């Protein structure tokens, strides 16, 4: 009940430390922010998100 | 294009000796380098046709 | 169809390397194992104005390669790299590296970190790999 | 022995040898004195010296070479050589003024670092006084109810 | 030999310099010409300058480099051992002992002098790192040189 | 100058050759070494 | 706000991770090839004033051909 599904996409460019250009597969491409508990270094182009 | 490459290679040879010169020697060497024709050397395939 | 698509790839490459909209500071390097088959238009001073050749190592280059590889490597005092360098063959850099590498593994299996001349001789034979059984009438 | 080598205090090698030399007088190594390959006694002496160096570097800023030697149980020159070897190995930081023998462990003090330390002291003071005023408010605000 | 000399002098490609010197040595040995000991000396000098003196003795104990053995290779052996031990005093002792071979020959003397200066610089750095104020006398005693020479070298380094 | 399919196969070889880096060991299996490309057989 | 040009390139350059670990010195000999490639793609980008003062378009483009290995 208190869970909701996320949106699968793929990074395209590590923009400014907080901004990531992520292409939602079968859809548009956004610029999005990264939540607190994550490895920005781990996040690299082509990684799923 | 080959002529422009000849000029470029003559300039490159001049640069090789930290120079600002260009001379007949450099131009001739550049011509030889740029027009590197890969011929055939068996001489039999060459002399088939009298 | 497919070969025409390949030709269009080639033509786009030519046109981008030297076309109407000239580039600046976009230096390009390309490597191939067979320079004869390449298109005569993508060999034109202005697009490929160097055409560097990478011949098989000469005696001197063989010596330099052997020195550079046998560095960072414990080596026996009885080894004569001069013999291997002088022996005229067609050994390339990759197979010289393979000679040294398999001599190393032979020594490891022989329980020894300092390779001997027997170990090299073995590696040299196993890399030269001289093909034989050539139907002799050809000679 | 293990307690001494895990506690943070200097132990003089002379006292340790007049205490625990029993080893080989028992066990199988670090012999008090024996065959050359197993007279590691010198290695143990070096370990004691290194532990003393660590303790001094932790708990000093300016130790004269004379005092350092007479505390480490080695000549002044021997201690100088050992300390130089440690410094080269980068295990310890210590700058030796040999003109007056003024061995100093104080790393160069950047003004940035000094003022940052002062500001950190101020921040800790303010947080501590805030917590104390909260606790004392509770204290008086309970007891004066009686 | 000339190509090896040029490579050694100009671009610091000592590997190629040694290669060319060895080619010259093979040629001169095959001819049986007297001008092979110079090539052997230059090969040993290249080996030393490569910061791998351990191989100089191996090369000296070679298949071809035995007929020319003598003071010419003894001097290089002494220089190699001095460099390997980083003993400036023994280095200078070998230089003065074999002044005839190591010195009076420019192509080798200049390189050996440059190596001497570089080694002196490195030793000074190593011995001065564990300090913040030292007596030039103490440094000179540590490094086995003279006070005036160490002072002049230190002044040049500082400048 | 093989056929279009042959050139496609050569391109596939060529891609494999170039892509072929860390802790990825490789075993081949074949009944013929004659057809093998000299570059693909390189040590 | 306009994003930096070619964001979403779909083609990625070499980051610090890739950075092949090979020197100019970890290559036996090859003085000629090293010099040619350096003049083609290194000297023009490092010291361009040297080329300009001579009045040359740097030789952009270089082919490397030879037997495998």
């Amino acid at each position: 009940l208190q869970s909701v599904g996320q949106i699968v996409g793929e990074v395209l460019k590590q923009l400014t430390e907080e901004k990531f250009i992520v292409k939602a597969t079968n859809g548009p491409r956004y610029v999005v922010g990264c939540r607190r508990q994550l490895d920005k270094s781990k996040l690299k182009p082509g990684t799923r998100v | 294009a080959e002529v422009k490459g000849v000029c470029t290679e003559a300039g490159m040879y001049a640069l090789r000796e930290r120079r600002v010169h260009v001379t007949q020697e450099d131009f001739e060497m550049a011509v030889a380098k740029v027009m590197q024709k890969d011929s055939e050397k068996n001489m039999s395939i060459k002399k088939l046709w009298k | 169809g497919a070969d025409r698509e390949v030709q269009r790839i080639l033509l786009e490459l030519l046109n981008q390397m030297d076309g109407f909209d000239q580039n600046v500071n976009v230096k390009v390097i390309m490597a191939t194992n067979r320079a004869d088959t390449l298109d005569p238009a993508l060999l034109r001073p202005g697009r490929l104005d160097r055409k560097i050749e990478f011949p098989l190592p000469d005696r001197r280059q063989k010596r330099l390669i052997f020195s550079t590889i046998t560095s960072k490597m414990n080596l026996s005092e009885e080894v004569d790299l001069e013999d291997y360098v002088a022996r005229p063959d067609k050994i390339s850099g990759a197979d010289i590296n393979s000679i040294c590498q398999e001599s190393g593994m032979l020594a490891v299996r022989e329980n020894r970190y300092i390779v001997l001349a027997k170990d090299f001789e073995k590696a040299y034979k196993t890399v030269i790999k001289k093909d034989e059984q050539e139907h002799e009438f050809y000679k | 022995l293990l307690k001494l080598f895990t506690t943070m205090e200097l132990m003089r090698w002379s006292t340790l040898v007049e205490d625990y030399g029993m080893e080989l007088r028992p066990a199988t190594d670090v012999f008090g004195s024996t065959e050359e390959g197993e007279k590691r006694w010198k290695d143990l002496k070096n370990r004691v010296v290194e532990h003393n160096i660590r303790i001094m570097a932790k708990y000093y800023t300016r130790i004269t070479m004379k005092r350092m030697a007479q505390l480490l149980d080695l000549s002044v020159d021997e201690s100088e050589a050992f300390l130089s070897n440690l410094v080269v190995n980068k295990t310890i930081f210590a700058k030796v003024d040999r003109l007056a023998g003024i061995i100093n462990f104080q790393r160069p003090k950047d003004p940035n670092n000094l003022l940052n330390d002062w500001s950190q002291k101020l921040n800790s003071l303010m947080s501590l006084v805030n917590k104390t005023t909260h606790l004392i408010a509770k204290e008086e605000m309970i007891h004066n109810l009686q | 030999m000339q190509s090896g000399i040029i490579h050694a002098a100009e671009e610091k490609d000592w590997k190629t310099a040694y290669s060319y010197f060895y080619e010259a040595f093979e040629g001169y040995d095959s001819i049986d010409s007297p001008k092979a000991i110079t090539s052997l000396k230059y090969m040993l000098l290249c080996k030393i300058m490569l910061n791998t003196p351990e191989d100089v003795q191996a090369l000296v104990s070679g298949k071809l480099a035995l007929r020319y053995a003598g003071r010419q290779t003894e001097a290089l052996k002494c220089v190699a051992q001095a460099s390997k031990n980083r003993s400036l005093a023994d280095f200078e002792k070998a230089l003065t002992d074999y002044r005839a071979e190591l010195r009076d020959d420019p192509i080798i003397s200049t390189h050996l002098a440059k190596l001497y200066d570089n080694l002196l610089e490195q030793n000074l750095i190593r011995v001065i790192e564990p300090f913040s104020r030292v007596q030039i006398e103490h440094i000179s005693s540590l490094i086995k040189l003279s006070k005036a020479d160490v002072e002049r070298k230190l002044s040049q380094m500082i400048l | 100058e093989g056929t279009s399919a042959d050139r496609e196969i050569q391109r596939t070889l060529m891609e494999l050759l170039n892509q072929m880096l860390h802790r990825v060991k490789m075993i081949m299996a074949t009944n013929r070494p004659d057809t093998l490309d000299p570059a693909l057989l390189r040590p | 706000d306009v994003l930096p040009p070619e964001a979403d390139s779909s083609i990625m350059m070499l980051t610090s991770d890739q950075k092949p670990d090979v020197m100019y010195a970890d290559i036996g000999g090859m003085d000629i090839q090293k010099q040619e490639v350096r003049e083609a793609v290194e000297l023009p980008l490092t010291h361009f004033e040297l080329y300009k003062q001579i009045g040359i378009d740097p030789p952009r483009g270089v082919l490397m051909y030879g037997p495998p290995g």
